[PDB]
């Protein structure tokens, strides 16, 4: 109310509104769904278009051969964050020769979005994430909010109605964790997911997009004619 | 590529009775080569005189400068800087280039107008003063000057008296000397009259 | 712009069957003087590398800290910091042949020869060089200063090329290792007898050895040389 | 450094503070600008509650960007000087660069980009300045006549007016200006801007300033007494 | 060994396409006239790298003038970029010895010496190389302002040819080209092995050289 | 964060004026009455001093007028603080300029950078401007005598007779009546003074509450001559002319 | 190294 | 560059300025025209090191020019002077400093009288009768002094300054392909084509 | 007053949902994407008969093979071409190529949210880029101040868009030839527009791989305007 | 006073078929009159079908190699994984080269691959980033001793048809992928015999529209 | 300078 006017302002009941408006801003994004075994990740993820005439806003963002995320929100500021994941897993490849691991990278995301909460002039970013990768401690998922809290789950969904796929996540939990060395089952238990969160539409070509990540895979996006297996 | 002895040229300010006299060549050459026959060495801001020897550039850029100053700071003050503090001024200009200097022998003369005392004063290229009873030399043929000055120079003389050893000094020193010369001016300075007199000297 | 005052002489490595092994004398030179006897020129990082450096001693006791540093930047937010999220030889290196070419660049060098010896996380053997130029090499033998010139000779005798390398047995390397800091304390001024050696295999892990010395030295055929050429006594 | 975002977005998709700047101008005294078939003429007002003036020393009006173009304004006096100022710099600059001087069109294009950074830049104000910019592009005997306004739109002109009662000024143009048939000679072209002006200004004195810039940097101020001769000869033909 | 002279019938500009690092002959196939656009050319004698570098930079601020102004950039105006850019870096060892001939309606046909220490020369006839001399001995004993389009390109070739052979630093193949109203037109890549030989039997000169 | 707490002083109104430039203006119709008359061989600046004290040292004061070289001088109206601020700026110009092009700074060019100082405050910064209007009398070979008026907005026209600061509009009307074109330097000063007579807002016109200074070719052979007038002179010219 | 006609 | 003249006569200032352009051993140009028209009635020749030449003469015009059309106002031959001397000035202790001679000759229109200012690169300026940069001075100076009388016409400066060139051409160990002469006087600048 | 860089409780940014109500006010432009070319057309809109209609460039060159429209606050659009056309000569520069026009459009939409408390406010102009690469070939993308871009086969900007972008989805095919889209634009542009079509107050362009971009003369333009007012007359 | 150069010697060679390109590489690393490594690989495959050496001073070696490979990859982040053309990258190459024209990298550069009509391309830099497409290049120690041989070999310099009065020369051909590593293999053993910094192992990297292929042969380790 | 007990 005379409380959101600015990121630097606390509410009396100790809110920061500019942060709830920001999350706000994921709640009206395209729903994407994250979810993995112990050997693969996957993204799956609902792309939205202006009309029939435009194309299908791309929702998914590689970082390097072994991590990428999908967006809900500011498509703007995905590409920030997935610029500076790239950065830092460049850095972390050059400097140590090493891959970055899944962990660090939610640590360093959570870092970036926090100093742009606490300083006057400056907004907090207005989209969420779900990284998934492969490093060496096998298979991740990580969920991105841009209040600076990073979770690292077994399964995930964000954006509109994403409370479906969530609730399909929870009770397949048990079922999708065990497929193991089978990328195709798991890209389907992703699909029946995010199905979970379609109304009036249903999942067309050029419309569903789905990403994979494993042990011998490297993050690949999967768009057009290359999903009509899993419709 | 010494800058003090491209151009050449002398400065002498001596002291008398009531009168202070500053006097300098007229030569401005380029090494061996003689340019200017006119190029006077000695300016003044109201009635304090300054005389600057040295690389010619400077010998100009330093007279726009304190003509600068003295113009500020007459306004601000309300009246016209006397030799005592123009010589501080000049003094504090030259030391705040320290490690970039004006490569210049700079030469103060006038009489305080409230005091109606003779002063006189010279300086290194980096701002030190030297203060003087007798007399202040400078430029290229300062040996000469010195050795002219210390032989010639006696206490309390008149105003025409000075003018004649002052004279005598600047032309015999400047004759020894192959980079001064080609003329002189001699300014003969009392409390409330100032005359200048153009010296005839051999042009070699 | 920099000049080497306090300085540590060779450093020398090689491969065998199971691990590396790496060795350098605890000598600080201060030019011709042997100013310091009791310095420590093998590192080790975590159970499974040890950084062995010559040149300057400063600079060395400057990289000491760095590594140092390395691994307790590495334990923050690291569940896994003594598991698979461990620091690897080839990590380490990497970082310290970053810093010496950055350093390089800035025409402001550490004066350091740097061999990284140790096991990865898959049990290859692990041994590269670096130095105040930027400048890196593998081999199944590396060497410093004046090991460069004798050691290497030595050891590469042992293991020539790749496929000696399981031929080669902790107990021949560590014999040819010895051997080489013999000939380094007969022939290098700047080298004393006590030094360090530092054994890092797959299996029994990093074996730090301190205050070994050269023995079964011989100067006994000493006695018999008399003068410079024509002198009979 | 002063950061305010002075200039930015209402509601309705308006920048008032550029729209304020629009006011200022529209405050500002009457200038004119039309071009004939072998030349330009730029006329300006000038209010009359100012006597005991010195015009010798009054800054003119109409300004030289360089030896071939003009720049008259309307709105605030002091921001005209700045834009001026930066205009004859970047024409010298200009000549430095490319060996030749500037087209009225590409100094015209830097004026207008200079209005309009000013309109999201942080810490600054929009120019509360409109310009007619007229003169020959070189070794070139077509007239060019350009506009600027405070958002830094820019556009090329037959005849155009800015100012205070620029609006009864151009439906006077409107209907006056023939497109086909432009003024042929110089006399025409000042009579129709000056018979432009007397719809507005009051009395045709001290009033009205008058300056024709011709081909090859051939610009002249006329006085008082030539423009009073055009003043004398449209009343008279007016009263019929 | 590179040169540009102006005639009746527009711009000849005959290049060499010799490269050599110290006494090494490091390459006889470089291309030391870059194709700006249409109507402009660029000569490069000098540092390799400091020439092609910055002569395809100066092709990328001429499309931009275009693009700007909707008007192809004048040869005065393309030639003063270059050479109030070499000038930001004098004193910092920039090697480069170029001209810039091109075709303009206002301007006709312009040619303009540019080098690394600043200097800007306007000129009809300009020789820059190591080989400049011996191009310029030939060049200018032969020139006359009638020549024919045909006599042109020949003496270019020839004046190039006769550096090829005398200067040691020069040699490799000769790359004509010929600047009329219409834009630059190439006339071919002439080799010295086969061309000297040609040249020697059908006009009857070399006569230094054993036949 | 400190947004809630800018004025915001370099904005337009709906009206599209400067509402800081228009209040400052505003707050030097206030100040004390300052007269320009510039006639065919010289210039007079009068100045009413802002209701003085009997206690107040007259003779060692300068509130109104001011020498920024030895051609020119200025008449001031407003904060005076802010008026020794923009002087002190002028001065430096007047020095450069001369250090430059070895010649004294023609009046005009004086008058344009110290204006375009004041137009630099209205559009950026975020500061307040200065509240000053100035009156310029100087003298160049080019122009010969010029009258010049500044004010907050940093726009500036030039005068033959102007008024600045409390009761122009008043001010104004006089000067405009009895002021003609072939006017000398001596009927100047007595119009000047007649003026301030009848506009002062004081019972009567006395030597202690004013500054006068002229600007006359009245030295020896083409040279100008800045008079800045002492208390005595000042009360001389004022029976001279009949006010007292 | 670096090539220089 | 090399050769720069300039003689101040009763009604008018001529400049002589050598035409070739040498770089190693070979004279690139034989018709350099090194001087700059800074406005109607003021003219400047220049010679010095490659490149600073040039670059240092146009800045010079485009800011005398800029207060042409600033002012509406010629500035005066001591005026410009003055200005171009504080550049040099500046420049002599700058990062790399322009290494440029130049001779302004100027007419000025309000004292009605031709002024010849010879500035070194070092910002030494003086006003002369007639002046010369480089090894020129050490032949025509002498000369001048001789032939030289300050009540002389423009034809009788032309024929002084034909003997100068003369004398370099005779005694000047470098072929500097003649000089383009300019005069400058109350009706501004204008060259002499045959020469 | 409020920041610039904040948001409203729906999750929008104001002075970004602001700048898109002065691209509503702005002339019409319309955009459309065949296998032959891209056809770019906008509406000149002269605000007084005096203003030289050829002098309002609304349709501007970015490099030879990508072209570009814009609608609402033109002057703002000055510095995007700047950018875009030194983005494009710059990647030939650094990588001897043609530049892709998607990666062209990003380069442009990183400039859109670089506002706030970098420049004073978001840019008040929107862009339609037309161009052609060997890639994807002939593409339309509509660049907004809100730093996103989509593709188009067809797209409509400014005061007439959303009459003109129903019309759009009914004649659109992907079969359309550059002579049938060229006509499209025209007949859509004449029914939102005030002022009656012509040569003068509308202008068109295209982009084909083999002639580049191209602006039309009113000479052109008028012959397709009669073409046109025929063929509709024909039935 | 601190020297930030070193000379790492060994020797390289491009050579370019129809449809294939070589770049063969020995893999000796020296210091002065010492051997640092038999084996140390300074021919890498950089993706997209490029393969590329930077001979000379290994540790600027290293450098430009590792971040033109980084080139590579943000050239498909920021241009849809378009694959970056031979010619894209040898301009790229120019630019990392010329950047550091103050400081420079110390050493020759060799880029091969195929172009955009699937023909065998071989690219050559000097230090400061002056490059040039050839069907033959040898670059750094024992280059002066190699390119005249391929000079003959390769390009059929100086060879005339036999009788024909030395009027006809010898007709250019592409030569077999089996007839290019013959040539290589014979360059690098000539070399090896009369330059010292030149032995120890010889690697080829062959690239044709299948992939990268490597081969290793054995050299002289005297 | 340079004067210097
Ligand atoms: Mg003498
Ligand atoms: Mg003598
Ligand atoms: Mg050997």
């Amino acid at each position: 109310n005379n409380y959101d006017g600015d990121t630097v302002t606390f509410s009396p009941t100790g809110r920061l509104f500019q942060v709830e408006y920001a999350l706000e801003a994921i709640k009206q994004g395209s729903v994407t769904v994250g979810l993995r075994s112990n050997t693969h990740a996957v993204l799956v993820a609902l792309k939205r278009n202006a009309d029939e005439l435009s194309s299908y806003q791309k929702k998914i963002i590689k970082c390097d051969e072994h991590m990428g995320l999908s967006l809900a929100g500011l498509a703007p500021d995905a590409r920030v964050l997935s610029n500076y994941l790239r950065q830092q897993c460049n850095y972390s490849s050059l400097v140590f020769n090493r891959k970055l691991a899944v962990e660090r990278a939610g640590h360093l995301l959570c870092d970036k979005a926090q100093k742009n909460t606490q300083s006057y002039g400056g907004r907090p970013y207005g989209v969420g994430l779900l990284i998934i990768g492969y490093d060496k401690s096998g298979a991740h998922l990580l969920e991105f909010q841009p209040s600076g809290n990073v979770t690292e789950l077994y399964g995930t969904a964000i954006g509109a109605r994403s409370q479906g796929a969530k609730t399909y996540l929870e009770r397949t939990l048990d079922t999708f964790i065990k497929i193991d060395g089978n990328p195709d089952e798991l890209i389907k238990a992703g699909v029946e997911a995010i199905s979970q969160s379609l109304r009036d539409e249903s999942l067309t070509v050029d419309n569903l997009s789905i990403a994979i990540v494993g042990k011998d895979t490297p993050f690949t996006i999967y768009d057009g004619e290359a999903v009509a297996k899993y419709i | 590529s010494d800058p003090s002895s491209i151009n050449g040229g002398i400065v002498v300010a001596m002291t008398g009775k009531d009168c202070v006299a500053i006097a300098c060549d007229l030569r401005l050459g380029s090494q061996s080569l003689g340019v200017s026959n006119k190029f006077e060495k000695i300016f003044h801001y109201g009635h304090v005189f300054l005389g600057i020897t040295g690389l010619a550039t400077d010998v100009t850029t330093l007279n726009e400068m304190f003509r600068y100053k003295t113009n500020l700071y007459k306004l601000k003050e309300e009246r016209a800087i006397e030799p005592e503090t123009f010589t501080q001024l000049v003094s504090s200009s030259l030391y705040e280039r320290r490690f970039g200097p004006y490569f210049v022998g700079p030469v103060v003369a006038g009489i305080n107008s409230k005091s109606g005392k003779p002063f006189i004063a010279g300086f290194d290229l980096i701002g030190c003063i030297d203060e003087a009873k007798d007399f202040i030399v400078s430029g290229t043929a300062s040996d000469q000057l010195f050795g002219m000055c210390e032989s010639l120079y006696e206490p309390n003389l008149e105003p025409e008296d000075l003018f004649e050893t002052i004279s005598q000094a600047l032309l015999n020193a400047a004759d020894r000397d192959a980079l001064s010369g080609w003329g002189a001016v001699v300014y003969i300075i009392k409390k409330d009259e100032v005359v200048k007199r153009y010296l005839k000297m051999r042009q070699d | 712009t920099q000049q080497p005052i306090v300085t540590g002489t060779s450093v020398i490595s090689m491969k065998y069957d199971n691990g590396v092994i790496i060795a350098a004398d605890n000598l600080g030179s201060y030019g011709s003087l042997l100013r310091f006897n009791g310095v420590e020129r093998l590192i080790p990082v975590g159970d499974n590398t040890v950084v062995g450096i010559s040149g300057d001693i400063s600079d060395m006791q400057h990289i000491e800290r760095l590594l140092k540093d390395l691994v307790t930047e590495n334990a923050y937010d690291n569940p896994l910091a003594d598991a698979e999220e461990a620091l690897e030889p080839s990590y380490i290196f990497e970082y310290l042949a970053t810093v010496m070419y950055q350093r390089r660049s800035k025409m402001n060098p550490l004066w350091n020869a740097i061999i990284v010896a140790g096991v990865q996380s898959n049990g290859d053997q692990f041994l590269r060089y670096v130095n105040l130029l930027g400048v890196t090499y593998s081999s199944p033998t590396l060497a410093t200063g004046f090991g460069a010139h004798m050691a290497n000779p030595l050891l590469r005798k042992v293991v020539d090329r790749e496929s000696d390398i399981p031929k080669t047995t902790v107990q021949v390397a560590e014999e040819a290792i010895v051997n080489a800091m013999r000939v380094l304390y007969y022939r290098d001024a700047r080298s004393s007898r006590n030094f360090s050696l530092a054994i890092i295999d797959k299996n029994t892990g990093l074996t730090f050895k301190k205050n070994l010395q050269v023995e079964n030295m011989k100067w006994d055929f000493a006695k018999d040389i008399k003068g410079y050429g024509t002198q009979k006594i | 450094g002063y950061d305010r975002a002075l200039s930015i977005f209402s509601p309705d998709g308006h920048i008032f503070q550029v729209e304020y700047a629009l006011e200022a101008v529209k405050r500002g005294t009457c200038a004119v600008g039309v071009k004939g078939k072998n030349c330009v003429v730029l006329g300006c007002e000038r209010r009359s509650t100012l006597k005991l003036q010195d015009t010798r020393i009054t800054p003119s009006k109409v300004s030289k960007i360089d030896s071939h173009v003009v720049l008259s304004f309307s709105g605030l006096n002091a921001d005209s000087r700045i834009l001026i100022e930066k205009a004859r710099v970047e024409a010298q600059s200009h000549r430095l660069t490319l060996e030749d001087p500037v087209t009225v069109e590409y100094l015209t294009r830097y004026v207008a980009g200079v209005q309009q950074r000013y309109t999201q830049s942080g810490g600054v104000r929009p120019f509360g300045v409109s310009t007619l910019i007229a003169g020959f592009d070189p070794r070139d005997d077509e007239p060019k006549l350009y506009q600027t306004e405070p958002s830094g739109i820019y556009s090329s002109w037959s005849a155009q007016t800015i100012g205070r009662n620029s609006k009864t000024v151009r439906e006077f143009l409107e209907k006056n200006y023939d497109r086909k048939e432009p003024p042929a000679t110089v006399e025409e072209c000042v009579k129709l801007t000056v018979r432009s002006l007397l719809e507005v200004v009051q009395t045709g004195a001290k009033n009205i300033e008058i300056t024709v810039v011709k081909p090859d940097s051939d610009i002249v101020a006329l006085s008082s007494e030539e423009i009073n001769q055009y003043v004398t000869q449209i009343e008279q033909e007016k009263q019929e | 060994t590179t040169l540009a002279f102006r005639f009746q019938g527009g711009i000849i500009v005959a290049v060499d396409s010799r490269a050599t690092a110290g006494n090494w002959v490091a390459s006889q196939t470089v291309k030391k006239v870059i194709e700006i656009n249409p109507f402009l050319l660029g000569t490069m004698a000098g540092g390799a790298a400091d020439c092609q570098f910055w002569e395809t930079w100066l092709g990328s601020q001429c499309r931009l003038h275009e693009l700007r102004e909707k008007e192809r950039i004048s040869v005065a105006a393309a030639s003063k970029i270059l050479s109030n850019l070499v000038y930001q870096y004098k004193g910092a060892g920039l090697s480069m010895g170029t001209m810039i001939c091109g075709y303009t309606r206002k301007e006709g046909p312009t040619i303009y010496y540019v080098d690394s220490d600043g200097t800007r020369l306007k000129g009809d006839i300009f020789c820059v190389g190591s080989g400049q001399t011996f191009a310029y001995g030939v060049l200018d004993s032969n020139y006359k302002w009638d020549l024919s389009v045909e006599d042109a390109l020949y003496l270019g070739k020839r004046s190039i040819l006769a550096a090829a052979h005398r200067d040691a630093y020069s040699g490799g193949s000769v790359n004509l080209y010929h600047v009329t109203e219409d834009g630059w037109i190439y006339h071919g890549n002439h080799d010295v092995g086969e061309l000297f030989w040609k040249v020697k039997e059908e006009e009857g000169s070399f006569n230094n050289v054993i036949g | 964060g400190s947004r809630r707490y800018d004025s915001r002083t370099t904005i337009f109104s709906p009206e599209g004026r400067l509402y800081q430039v228009e209040y400052a203006l505003e707050s030097i119709s206030h100040a004390g009455t300052a007269i320009g008359i510039m006639a065919s061989d010289g210039i007079v600046l009068a100045a009413e001093r802002k209701v003085t004290s009997t206690l107040l040292e007259q003779d060692t004061s300068t509130e109104k007028l001011y020498k920024l070289n030895d051609k020119i001088a200025v008449a001031v109206a407003g904060l005076t603080a802010d008026a020794e601020i923009l002087i002190n700026t002028a001065r430096i110009h007047a020095q450069n300029y001369l250090k430059t092009y070895n010649e004294d700074i023609p009046v005009e060019i004086l008058v344009r950078r110290l204006s375009d100082i004041k137009q630099g405050y209205t559009q950026h910064g975020g500061l307040r401007p200065f509240g000053v209007s100035f009156i310029y009398a100087g003298y160049d070979d080019r122009y010969g005598y010029q009258l010049y008026t500044s004010n907050p907005s940093g726009n500036y026209t030039g005068w033959k007779a102007i008024s600045v600061g409390a009761n122009t509009s008043a001010a104004q009307t006089l000067l405009q009546m009895d002021y003609k074109d072939d006017m000398k330097v001596d009927d100047a000063i007595e119009l000047a003074l007649k003026t301030l007579s009848k506009t002062t807002d004081s019972s009567a016109l006395t030597y202690d509450r004013l500054e006068f200074a002229t600007i006359r070719k009245g030295a020896n052979d083409g040279e100008v001559y800045q008079k800045i007038f002492k208390p005595q002179e000042i009360k001389d010219i004022l029976v001279k002319t009949g006010i007292t | 190294x670096f090539l220089x006609x | 560059m090399d050769i720069i003249l300039g003689i101040r006569v009763q009604d008018s200032v001529i400049l002589a300025s050598s035409k070739a352009v040498t770089r190693g051993i070979s004279v690139l140009k034989d018709s350099d025209d090194k001087t700059r028209q800074l406005s109607p009635h003021t003219l400047m020749s220049f010679a010095g090191e490659a490149g600073d030449t040039v670059q240092f003469a146009e800045y010079i015009q485009a800011n005398i020019q800029l207060y042409s059309i600033r002012e509406d106002y010629e500035l005066s031959p001591q005026a410009v002077s003055s200005f171009v001397r504080q550049e040099l000035a500046k420049s002599i202790r700058s990062r790399r400093p322009y290494q440029v001679n130049v001779l302004i000759g100027g007419y000025d229109k309000k004292k009605n009288k031709p002024e010849l200012y010879q500035i070194d690169y070092l910002g030494t300026k003086v006003e002369l009768p007639y002046g010369a940069h480089g090894y020129s001075g050490f032949y025509t100076f002498s000369l001048l002094d001789h032939h030289y009388r300050p009540d002389m016409t423009t034809e009788e400066g032309l024929d002084l300054l034909k003997l100068c060139v003369q004398e370099l051409e005779k005694r000047m160990p470098m072929d500097f392909k003649g000089v383009i002469v300019k005069i400058v006087d109350k009706d501004g600048i204008r060259q002499v084509d045959d020469f | 007053d409020r920041g610039v860089s904040t948001f409203s409780p729906e999750g929008r940014l104001f002075q970004v949902e602001y700048s898109l109500e002065a691209i509503k006010l702005g002339s019409t432009a319309i955009g459309i994407a065949t296998k032959e070319g891209v056809v770019l057309g906008v509406e000149k809109r002269a605000t007084s008969p005096l203003l030289e209609s050829d002098s309002i460039e609304k349709i501007v060159e970015i490099d030879r093979h990508i072209g570009c429209a814009m609608s609402g606050l033109t002057a703002d659009a000055r510095s995007m071409i700047e950018h875009a056309r030194t983005a494009a000569v710059t990647h030939n520069l650094y990588y001897d190529e043609d530049i892709n026009v998607e990666s062209l459009t990003q380069s442009v939409c990183d400039l859109a949210l670089r506002f706030g408390e970098l420049m004073s406010r978001p840019f008040g102009v929107a862009l339609l880029i037309a161009g052609h690469d060997a890639d994807d070939g002939y593409q339309l993308f509509h660049a907004e101040p809100s730093g996103t871009f989509y593709r188009y086969n067809a797209k409509a900007i400014g005061s007439g868009s959303e009459g003109a972008q129903a019309e759009l989805l009914n004649e659109w095919h992907s079969s359309l030839t550059l002579k049938e889209a060229e006509l499209l634009v025209l007949k859509i542009l004449k029914q939102v527009m005030e002022e009656k079509l012509d040569e003068n107050n509308a202008q068109l362009s295209c982009i084909t791989k083999q002639d580049g971009f191209k602006i039309y003369d009113n000479e052109k333009t008028a012959e397709l305007i009669k073409e046109l007012k025929e063929k509709e007359a024909a039935e | 006073q601190f020297n930030p150069y070193g000379d790492n010697g060994g020797t390289i060679l491009g050579i370019a078929g129809e449809d294939f390109a070589v770049l063969a590489g020995d893999t000796r690393n020296i210091t002065d009159y010492s051997i640092n490594s038999r084996y140390e690989p300074k021919v890498f495959d950089c993706g997209d079908n490029i393969v590329m050496s930077a001979n000379g001073f290994a540790a600027d070696g290293d450098a430009l190699v590792k971040r033109f490979k980084n080139s590579v990859k943000w050239y498909h982040f920021d241009h849809n994984d378009k694959k970056l053309s031979i010619n894209s990258a040898a301009r790229n190459i120019q630019h990392l080269l010329y950047g550091k024209r103050f400081f420079p990298y110390y050493v020759h550069t060799i880029i091969a691959g195929l172009d955009e009509d699937g023909k065998g391309a071989v690219y050559s830099f000097d230090p400061v980033g002056s490059y040039e497409r050839e069907q033959c290049r040898a670059g750094g120690a024992a280059a002066s001793l190699i390119m005249p041989f391929l000079d003959n070999q390769v390009n059929f310099k100086n060879q005339y048809e036999p009788g024909t009065n030395g009027k006809v020369k010898k007709p250019l051909k592409y030569l077999s992928v089996e007839e290019v590593i013959k040539l290589v293999r014979d360059s690098f053993t000539s070399a090896t015999e009369r330059h010292i910094q030149v032995g120890d192992g010889l690697e080829i990297l062959i690239v044709t529209k299948d992939g990268v292929r490597k081969e290793f042969y054995e050299l002289k380790r005297d």
